[PDB]
RNA sequence: AGUUUAACUGGGGCGGUUGCCUCCUAAAAUGUAACGGAGGCGCCCAAAGGUUCCCUCAACCUGGACGGCAAUCAGGUGUUGAGUGUAAGUGCACAAGGGAGCUUGACUGCGAGACGGACAUGUCGAGCAGGGACGAAAGUCGGGACUAGUGAUCCGGCACCUCU
RNA sequence: UCAACCAUAGACUCGGCGAAAUUGCACUACGAGUAAAGAUGCUCGUUACGCGCGGCAGGACGAAAAGACCCCGGGACCUUCA
RNA sequence: UUGUGCGCCGAUAAUGUAGCGGGGCUCAAGCACACCGCCGAAGCCGCGGCAGCCAACGUGUUGGCUGGGUAGGGGAGCGUCC
RNA sequence: GGGGAUAAGCUCCGUGCGUCGAGAGGGAAACAGCCCAGAUCGCCGGCUAAGGCCCCUAAGCGUGUGCUAAGUGGAAAAGGAU
RNA sequence: UCAAACUCCGUGAUAGCUGGUUCUCCCCGAAAUGCAUUUAGGUGCAGCGUCGCAUGUUUCUUGCCGGAGGUAGAGCUACUGG
RNA sequence: UUUGAAGAAUGAGCCUGCGAGUCAGGGACAUGUCGCGAGGUUAACCCGGGUGGGGUAGCCGCAGCGAAAGCGAGUCUGAAUAGGGCGUAUCCACACAAGAGUGUGUGGUGUAGUGGUGUGUUCUGGACCCGAAGCGGAGUGAUCUACCCAUGGCCAGGGUGAAG
RNA sequence: GGCGUCUGGGGGGAACGCGGGGAAGUGAAACAUCUCAGUACCCGUAGGAAGAGAAAACAAAAUGUGAUUCCGUGAGUAGUGG
């Protein structure tokens, strides 16, 4: 007379951080996300969870590289 | 958890003359203890180490 | 009478020049076995009390 | 003699469950409950880790000694339907799949800036220094394709210290 | 069945003494309905001359008792290989 | 034979009409589409008094905005005794 | 949107959606959450919203063209019917 | 009055519990959610309130440009299953 | 008190009088006001008919970092000036480096705390008020009732007819 | 042991003291260690006051102090503590 099923897993905050045109420093995170759903391109890296972080500063182009969205930065323009 | 003997067993990795003990838990029903093994020490550098427990 | 002391608030709080109050870390002890030594490394140090438990710990320390 | 003997719960009891990971509900950011629906964990790993290099499967068609629905082989089609240590998802053919040679970075001293954030916890982190591996070099290596695999504080125990 | 009659103590009337528990109020109707889901007090309609006396006991969720069944919290006492 | 707008039967519970709020209404006082006016609130406006925030000016005047309020926070006061 | 019988004035979540809570007044026959509208005090002043104008109830048995015959209006199904 | 009398004292025992808590005006003004909890009717922190100081429109609204999503819907010889 | 009570939820018969955030303490934190000002202030006590004078033992500030030795506008870790942590009132003006988010060296401006008192919250005490069941210590109670002891008294009248 | 003689003690008291015994409700949001408290209460003895009291003490290389007790501070500190 039991219900076996009940649990889950409490989250873990995933998905994009900083969008489209926005200002980002150096080392900041602009996506956590398990599979590589969105690749490196210029001027990002890739963390050990499959985060991606920038560095170099600028601000962002989610563009496409051969069908694979990508996520890049670009160089602002000095004061 | 606890301390019973289980597989992935043992500890403690002795250095000759570097005595700082880096420790590594590993299975213990496959031969072998008297080769391999390396790691940076105090004062010292990149030498070897012993398994010893 | 006066107004006695919390031990454990002098034992696990201190203040330093400024008024800021300071605290260490926790999961350093035990059980280093697996965890991984940038996980044991934020962890050394002290840190800054949080804004929300100043308060509660003012209270504590003073009387 | 002094005292303890839990909570949830569509009243209580009986039953079942309590923590962590994955999916749907969950309403195209995040997040979101129910005794709502499906599963799983309380590990393993001289290599199933690091690095350099190389290759592509599953399936079907045919040939073919035992051999058959399938065993190893050869020849074609085959963009990826197999496999990924272990549940599921997200990803992986540009391979993170398969294989071979060296090998211990399954290091020490740190850490800008950030996420998430009641709080304590938790997650990544470029870059600097010693001292190394591999490689011709560039460069990568601070564990594992990622997320689970464990338990705060107190009190004691072992080794080392130029502290008392 | 199936109930009838009689007498005493009361009850009723008169004279005297003379309390009580209870009580937010008051010149305190009925219906169909609405509403914290069973209305004297609201809505819409119907009925009712003011004030009393004897009597019945349907309601006033009537009076009494800070529920005794249930649940929670704290105690008590009892038991046992806690 | 299709699609429509109103309609009929199916229809049927217990204190009393009782599934328009009542009288009553098709000589619509009912449904629809357009049109004209009007009533209607502590809303807005109109004439006045007080008050809080800000601003401008002059030795406290004016003006704009504002003023429902329980838990609650803050401000300014009456009254009693010695 | 889940559970439930795709029932509950049921239960559980979402929502720079609302109101009640803490919010009067008008309309809804009476009716905390519905529609309108957010009450500084006064006036025997005016215009409007939602709603409504035969009498009770202040305002139109208003104008025009058509339908309704069932008291439909002023509860209701599958289905039946010149 | 007895599942362990009565009286004085400790003792003004203690209750996450029920009740009660007195004069006025002015201004602003909520919440009923989250994590934890020997915990679910209580409490701690965050949330929403006000008071004071600081920072000055950084908040909010509308328009335009840039960005990821896998919901409704639709589709399936574009995969997994019927 | 409730999400929600005119409520057929609780409380109140009526009047009059009585009845609940208080006090202590150089206590703590925050804030007004007053004296002093890089200083501030006394305690016990002594002298004082009084509320006044004295009293430097003490406390708070004036430099911190570090577990500690210890060092000192720097210090800790570390092999390291190589980054970081904490601290150096704050601002102001000129420089050099980068715009990985600003830093570093100069110059000047120069740091404000303390003791009374008032208000609010708060700590220890009965701590806004009333309310238990029940725990403990020392005593009172068997004249009621339970049982026992010592000593006396009471049971009309009529039947049945055991042993011997 | 018996007989005679002589002197003492015997009990009351409001608090204050010294030696001994000695709880529990409470707090720990449970609780036993702990705390409440060596408090309440009980005992034995006193005095106008008591008890303690002359170093088999402190201290730190300072050339120091010099019986004891009671007050202020040190100090809610060093520390102790499921």
């Amino acid at each position: 007379s039991s219900s076996r099923n009940g649990r889950d897993s409490a989250a873990q905050r995933l998905g994009v951080k900083r969008f489209g045109g926005q200002v980002v420093k150096a080392g900041e995170i602009l996506v956590r996300q398990r599979g590589t759903h969105f690749h490196p391109g210029v001027n990002v890296g890739r963390g050990g969870d499959d985060t991606l972080f920038a560095l170099a500063p600028g601000a962002v182009e989610f563009g496409a590289k051969r069908g694979r969205k990508t996520v890049n930065i670009v160089p602002v323009a000095r004061p | 958890a606890r301390n019973e003997i289980r597989p992935i067993v043992k500890l403690r990795s002795t250095a000759g003359t570097g005595y700082t003990y880096v420790t590594r838990k590993n299975r213990r029903n496959d031969p072998d203890r008297i080769v391999l093994r390396k790691y940076d020490p105090v004062l010292r550098r990149h030498v070897e180490f012993r398994e010893e427990r | 009478p006066k107004a006695k002391t919390h031990s454990g608030a002098s034992k696990r709080f201190r203040r330093t020049g400024t008024g800021k109050i300071v605290r260490q870390k926790a999961n350093r002890r035990h059980l280093l076995e697996h965890k991984p030594t940038k996980r044991t490394r934020r962890l050394d140090g002290r840190t800054t009390v949080s804004a929300a438990d100043n308060s509660r710990i003012n209270k504590l320390l003073n009387g």
